[PDB]
RNA sequence: GUUUAUUAAAAACACAGCACUGUGCAAACACGAAAGUGGACGUAUACGGUGUGACGCCUGCCCGGUGCCGGAAGGUUAAU
RNA sequence: AGGAGGUAAAAUUCUUCA
RNA sequence: CUUGAGUCUCGUAGAGGGGGGUAGAAUUCCAGGUGUAGCGGUGAAAUGCGUAGAGAUCUGGAGGAAUACCGGUGGCGAAGGCGGCCCCCUGGACGAAGACUGACGCUCAGGUGCGAAAGCGUGGGGAGCAAACAGGAUUAGAUACCCUGGUAGUCCACGCCGUAAACGAUGUCGACUUGGAGGUUGUGCCCUUGAGGCGUGGCUUCCGGAGCUAACGCGUUAAGUCGACCGCCUGGGGAGUAC
């Protein structure tokens, strides 16, 4: 589930700094990563339901952190789509 | 399940089946699977090993 | 013909019928006798005297071979699963060995179910 | 791969497409063709034998090797191809020694793969050994009757046969038709299954999609005149007769096997 | 890369070619940066129960730090080598010694 | 107990037929209950337990 | 689509499909006093015969007579 | 005393309102 | 802003899920050797099977499916549901401290997805079991219970069905409320000096309080005491049917 070397890494590029994982960019950040990452899992199988409601719930997760960042400060918010890549 | 009997005696002696296989496993793989149904016997049972 | 001195005892008692069958230590079977075989019908041979006399039966038609001693493997429950080895042994036969052969499946076939009496 | 055609047009709703993707795709190998002619259910008096034979699609034969004597040299599967003459589909090999033949392509078969036939040949599907080498219960394809002669059981498409004894000099053989037929183990065959066995999939579509196969119309012995068949004419779907062939044959159950010759290299007939 | 039981046993008649195999083996290891902390070698030791005729084989004991992929392609080696008959890989938890 | 490769140990919580014998007996613990038999398993596969005594 | 060329073009025939049955290769069968050949330079997902007639829902009850596929104590029984 | 095994073959129906 | 709710480091337990292999026993089929009139079955028999040699017995091989013992009111998941062993991939949950984000929360019509068994579509496979069906018994009648056979099915790949006593017949989440006996999983401390001793969390099982209820019972995991939100009921039959 993500190995701990890509885990600090995003934290390190996100937050202001080490430890400040909690930060909404973080998390949208390593949340996505592995929406990106189990999406290739998925690719294959596609028989896995049980671990299908994660990567759902993930996204589900990430979502509400979304609208929450775009509703606090809506400049980190789009410093955060066009960076991660995303919603289109 | 097996026995070797040493000399001095030619009764079976071989009472080991009646503590382990002989019907104690076979019996309850004889007539109906069950499946569930064995739970509410265990159950029942033991809730009859209290008093 | 021949003239063995060990040999083996393969005895299959059911819940109908107790079938012994007085082989070699080659397993070629020199003499057999069924409890039913010996008359007794339906509940006459789901005995354990059915599977004496069967035994005694088998035993009076192998002695032509001299069989001295021989092994004896019991396979199926049911009666006749004690009494029969117990003829043997007072026919005159060395008795050495006892072992069980009941085949005893890892649960794989799916067993039968009309029962309902 | 099969495919079922849409209802776009009448005859065209009930087709049932068996393409293959890992086939080849132009022309066959020049070298291992020849004629082939087409009779048309006609012997040298030009008598129509063998009735319900003709038209059909132009075809070509195709040099297979069924003998497979190529022993101790190793061979790579080129590519697959299909084979009009039969049912199965043919495999373009090539040995180390750079001759080319065709074989039954097996069920496992690939293109590259490295095939070979001999007393030593690995117990792997593609190769060809005696019998007498291969263990039993091992499904083997494309069987001999006769040291030499060349596999003729199992030739056609998703057939297979499995040997289950030896005793002798012999091994019985369990046919895809049920019966046990015993075959000295000095015959040579090649382990793993036949071509392709989507081809029972197969349901035309109309009755031109039978017509270019080679097979013609067939008549009803009801619909015919007595004059012509045993089953009479009659006066409205009629019969009263018993079901024979159009020469006084029993049949629907009336056995017509004679030969004593072979009978002994049997076991248990069919079921 | 994490570590892996893996005890295999050795055809009778080809024990010879037995302190080969730990050859290549741990080469293929090492290749790959791999590891390895135990390698014990009972050598003929009896069986419980006939296993594919013959009694008394030829076990040879192995403990290697090797990452999810070389070990993978393991397997591969001793199914399609007929001289070895059984193999099994368990679990990982750290590394051990002698023992056994 | 804590191993498999300890036969030595898990020698003596088997019956003579091999069937793995009850904590009710044993009066062995809990979570070291399901780990003798996890072990004895693993024992049995690699031919080191036999499964049954007809052997 | 086919058919009574030249009074019948139709509900007839054919039809893909489905089913039963025969067939282990020198196949069954067919043309032939025979040889031989066709079947097939194919091998049961093949081939021949029969029946029905896309498809959808289904295809029941009955083995005496007449046939077919087997077994068989006794009885009758040709040539020799 | 605790535990295990064994141990039964079929036999319908009875109006309505109090 | 941090106590809710999450993230991070390390570690732990598990029939959780998916995919690919594997081993042993037994049954069935098949082959060889030996052997011979019985075998098989039931309450009693019979149909069936057998002189082309069964059953029984010895040896070997193939195949399918399920994993005895372990195994237990034991474990896991949201529910349904989930048992040999091993590898690969993977979800979630939980604990010891500290740090960080800082209500980013709960629920939620529509809609969407998943969802035992049975059944269905396109194929494969098919040992055993087994609707329909066939042939024997029972019976006043037996289109059933019983016995001998046996197709679909059960299995596998893919695509549908989305139906159940799909229940704990109790929706989910949060807070509070006397206890006792066990199961199961971490962790702190102590001559580790007893296989333990002394505490603290998560989850689960039974009993039992107050209380609650028509009663049965439930009873810190509530049907107790409250709060948020969604669904649902208004007599039975009609009917989970008609349009």
């Amino acid at each position: 589930s993500l190995s701990t070397e890509a885990t600090a890494k995003i934290v390190s590029e996100f937050g202001r700094d080490a430890n400040d994982t909690g930060s909404t960019e973080v998390q949208v950040a390593l949340l996505t990563a592995q929406i990106n990452h189990l999406q290739g899992h998925f690719a294959e199988h596609k028989k896995d339901h049980h671990s299908r409601r994660g990567l759902l719930r993930m996204v589900s997760q990430r979502r509400k952190l979304l609208d929450y960042l775009k509703r606090k400060d809506v400049a980190r918010y789009t410093q955060l789509i066009e960076r991660l890549g995303l919603r289109r | 399940i097996k026995v070797r009997e040493n000399e001095p005696f030619d009764v079976a002696l071989r009472r080991f089946k009646r503590s382990c296989e002989k019907a104690g496993v076979l019996a309850e793989v004889r007539r109906r699977e069950f499946y569930e149904k064995p739970t509410t016997e265990r159950k029942r049972a033991k809730a009859s090993a209290v008093k | 013909r021949k003239q063995v001195s060990d040999g083996v005892a393969h005895i299959h008692a059911s819940f109908n019928n107790t079938i012994v069958t007085i082989t070699d230590r080659q397993g070629n079977a020199l003499g057999w006798a069924t409890a039913g075989g010996s008359g007794f019908r339906g509940s006459r041979k789901s005995t354990p005297f059915a599977a004496q006399v069967a035994a005694e039966r088998c035993a009076d038609a192998v002695k032509e071979y001299g069989i001295k001693n021989l092994e004896v493997m019991v396979k199926g429950p049911g009666p006749g699963r004690e009494s029969t080895i117990r003829a043997l042994n007072a026919a005159g036969f060395r008795i050495t060995n006892i072992t069980d052969v009941t085949p005893i499946p890892h649960n794989g076939c799916r067993p039968p179910k009309k029962r309902r009496v | 791969a099969v495919v079922k055609c849409k209802p776009t047009s009448p005859g065209r709703r009930h087709v049932v497409k068996v393409v293959n993707p890992e086939l080849h795709k132009g022309k066959p190998f020049a070298p291992l063709l020849e004629k082939n002619s087409k009779s048309g259910g006609r012997n040298n008096n030009g008598r129509i034998t063998t009735r319900h034979i003709g038209g059909g699609h132009k075809q070509a034969y195709r040099i297979v090797d069924f003998k497979r004597n190529k022993d101790g040299i190793p061979a790579v599967v080129e590519r697959l191809e299909y084979d009009p003459n039969r049912s199965a589909n043919i495999a373009l090999v090539l040995y180390k020694d750079g001759e080319r033949r065709y074989i039954l392509a097996p069920k496992g078969l690939k293109a590259g793969d490295q095939i070979q036939s001999g007393v030593d040949a690995a117990i792997k599907p593609g190769n060809t050994l005696p019998m007498r080498n291969i263990p039993v219960g091992s499904t083997v394809h494309n069987v001999e009757m006769k040291p030499g002669k060349g596999g003729q059981l199992a030739r056609s498409a998703g057939t297979y046969v499995q040997i289950v004894a030896r005793d002798g000099a012999y091994v019985t053989l369990r046919l895809r038709s049920g019966e046990m037929r015993k075959v000295e183990a000095d015959c040579r065959a090649t382990l793993g299954e036949v071509g392709n066995a989507e081809h029972m999939l197969r349901v035309l579509g109309k009755a031109g999609a039978a017509r270019w196969r080679g097979v013609r119309p067939t008549v009803r012995g009801t619909a015919m005149n007595p004059v012509d068949h045993p089953h009479g004419g009659g006066e409205g779907r009629n019969f009263g007769k018993h079901p024979v062939t159009p020469w006084g044959v029993q049949t629907k159950g009336k056995k017509t096997r004679s030969n004593k010759r072979t009978d002994k290299f049997i076991v248990r007939r069919r079921s | 890369m994490r570590h892996y039981e893996i005890v295999f046993m050795v055809h009778p008649d080809q024990s010879e070619q037995v302190p080969g195999m730990i050859e290549r083996y741990t080469a293929a290891i090492t290749g790959a940066e791999g590891k390895i902390h135990r390698l014990e070698d009972w050598g003929r030791r009896q069986l419980a129960y006939p296993i594919n005729k013959l009694h008394k084989a030829h076990y040879v004991l192995m403990n290697v730090e090797a990452p999810q992929e070389v070990i993978d392609e393991l397997e591969t080696t001793f199914r399609f080598n007929d001289a070895v008959i059984r193999s099994m890989v368990m679990r990982t938890k750290h590394a051990v010694t002698e023992a056994s | 107990e804590i191993d498999y490769k300890d036969i030595a140990t898990l020698k003596n919580y088997i019956t003579e037929s091999g069937k793995i014998v009850p904590s009710r007996i044993t009066g062995t613990r809990a979570k070291y209950q399901r780990q003798l038999a996890r072990a004895i398993k693993r024992a049995r596969y690699l031919s080191l337990l036999p499964y049954t005594d007809r052997h």
